[PDB]
């Protein structure tokens, strides 16, 4: 589990940039699709054209789930209950792809908030996005 | 691997402009902080017992510079990456026994470091090109296997 | 990749006694059951609703035989695995978008299937040779990537 | 998480193995070092020659720990907490190696008990060895 220190780092991050989190999610998703094009095949029902409102809408939702997880960081499983059955049971998302999206989130944080993303904060955020990915794929293990 | 004119430009431009000393030190320090089992390979480097200690460690800083300089050797001949890393592959695989997944992790860290250094100039396409590059490098280092 | 006479003998001797239909059925059922996200790639195979259904599925059985026959093509010419799997790499990479990690997982499953069938004949050295073979095949299948 | 059926399967496997556990641990370790030679790096203080008594003795310790995990399958983190400190903090074992050893254990079970290792039991045992590896790498998260 995330340490007390990691939890505080996550809350410090989202308490600062929570207002922008929606936009950051859109960019993270845009970056996922362009950097790792294989991930687009999970979205054949989307308009995946660059700029697309559906990508932006959906990235916004991804970031809002992260924010929910931050706000209820002591029980992320609880917070993200429906979402977990969705990703592992319904969608069968390959677990490798969660690390790719989590990495894109870090990249967006680095682009816009370089002095926020110290090595310590980078460590805590990496643990956080992995903890979320693990929750979402829990039925696999 | 095939490189487009656009990918070559994105790679060469970022390389020219990157602070090799500072970004190299940053990449290595973050590897050791974010993925702490990697510290096992660096026991001759002295104090790695905290994030502060790692980041201030002169051996970490000097080695980080060497590492990013080596990624520079990939930049300078993008169609000869396999050959450029053959000797380093022997080192990392046969002598040091570094599992190749760690080459992926260092690549990801470098991408994050470049993103921080360049801000919005590190566009999604720039990221794509650089992730492709670090993956090619990792592939070239992980050869003396399979 | 270099193959010794001893490695070649460990591979071919085992392979000469493999029932591709039985071992292939086992391997693909195990892939789908042990790593259930892989079911996504086989939507047209019918009933994959339970472990029992997967093991009883005739399409899974039929396809499993094809996969093992393909591994047989690697055994038959160990030094040309890259060429032998070039066309299948297009299918798996560019058309199916299978992440290469899954090729590793199928390889591990095949090693377990062979261990179960051959028992005490599947010595540690035999295991080493077969793990090497499945890794070389996986890398050949991933050729279309980095 | 391990389901109830997974737990049944694991305990059945370990009941079948019975007093052979120690010997199977030695075999798993022997296979680890031969199949994945890079893992030998962690044991420079060992005699690592073929037949080595030290390899066999150590394999017995590994198998003892897996037995305890099977016996306490409802709380593996609790049972192996200090083993996790040893592997992650002191020994800095690369997380990839836990998958390799887990795999070697399944191979040994297959060699000796092929009728037991059905696809379903295979899945349960895989989840088990992965759960143990995850516990042992906890201090990396
Ligand atoms: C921690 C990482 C992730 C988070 C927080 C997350 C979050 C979400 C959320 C909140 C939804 C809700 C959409 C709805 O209710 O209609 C969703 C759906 C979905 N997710 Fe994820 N997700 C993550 C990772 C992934 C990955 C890695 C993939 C595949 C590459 C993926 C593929 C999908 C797909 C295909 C949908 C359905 C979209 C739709 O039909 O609207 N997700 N995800
Ligand atoms: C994937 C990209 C990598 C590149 C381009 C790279 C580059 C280099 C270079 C240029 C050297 C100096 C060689 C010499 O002095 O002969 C070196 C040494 C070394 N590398 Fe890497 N490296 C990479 C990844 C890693 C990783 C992931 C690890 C460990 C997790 C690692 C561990 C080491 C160690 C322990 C040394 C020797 C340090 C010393 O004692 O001087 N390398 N590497
Ligand atoms: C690594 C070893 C593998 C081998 C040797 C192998 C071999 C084959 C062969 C021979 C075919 C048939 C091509 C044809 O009929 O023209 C095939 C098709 C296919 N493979 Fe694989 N495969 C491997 C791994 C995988 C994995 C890991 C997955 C997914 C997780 C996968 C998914 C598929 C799918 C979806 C098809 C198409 C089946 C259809 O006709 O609908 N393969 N493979
Ligand atoms: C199934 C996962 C594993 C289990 C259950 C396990 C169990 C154990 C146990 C019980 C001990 C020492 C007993 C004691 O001091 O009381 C030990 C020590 C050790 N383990 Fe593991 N281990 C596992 C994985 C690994 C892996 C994957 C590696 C490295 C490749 C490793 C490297 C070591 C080393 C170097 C020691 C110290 C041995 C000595 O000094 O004699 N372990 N492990």
């Amino acid at each position: 589990v995330l340490s007390a220190n990691d939890k505080s780092n996550v809350k410090a991050v989202f308490a600062k940039i929570g207002g922008q989190a929606g936009d950051l999610g859109g960019e993270a998703l845009e970056r996922l699709f362009i950097t790792y094009p294989q991930t687009k095949t999970y979205f054949p029902h989307f308009d995946l054209s660059h700029g697309s409102a559906q990508i932006k809408g959906h990235g916004k939702k991804v970031a809002e789930a992260l924010v929910e997880a931050a706000n209820h960081i002591d029980d992320i499983a609880g917070a993200l209950s429906k979402l977990s059955d969705l990703h592992a049971q319904k969608l069968r998302v390959d677990p490798v792809n969660f690390k790719l999206l989590g990495h894109c989130f870090l990249v967006v944080v680095a682009v816009h908030f370089p002095s926020l993303l110290t090595p310590e904060v980078h460590a805590s955020l990496d643990k956080f996005v992995l903890a979320v990915g693990t929750v979402l794929t829990a039925k696999y293990r | 691997v095939h490189w487009s004119a656009e990918e070559k430009q994105l790679i060469t431009s970022i390389w020219g402009k990157v602070n090799v000393a500072d970004c190299g030190a940053e990449a290595l320090a973050r590897l050791l902080i974010v993925y702490p089992w990697t510290q096992r390979f660096f026991s001759s480097f002295g104090n790695l017992s905290s994030a502060t200690a790692i980041s201030g460690n002169p051996n970490v800083k000097a080695h980080g510079k060497k590492v990013l300089t080596s990624f520079g050797d990939a930049v300078k001949n993008l169609d000869n990456i396999k050959g450029t890393f053959a000797q380093l592959s022997e080192l990392h695989c046969d002598k040091l026994h570094v599992d190749p997944e760690n080459f992926r992790l260092l690549g990801d860290i470098l991408v994050i470091i470049l993103a921080a250094h360049f801000g919005k100039d590190f566009t999604p396409e720039c990221q794509a090109a650089w992730q492709k590059l670090v993956r090619v490098v990792a592939h070239a280092l992980a050869r003396k296997y399979h």
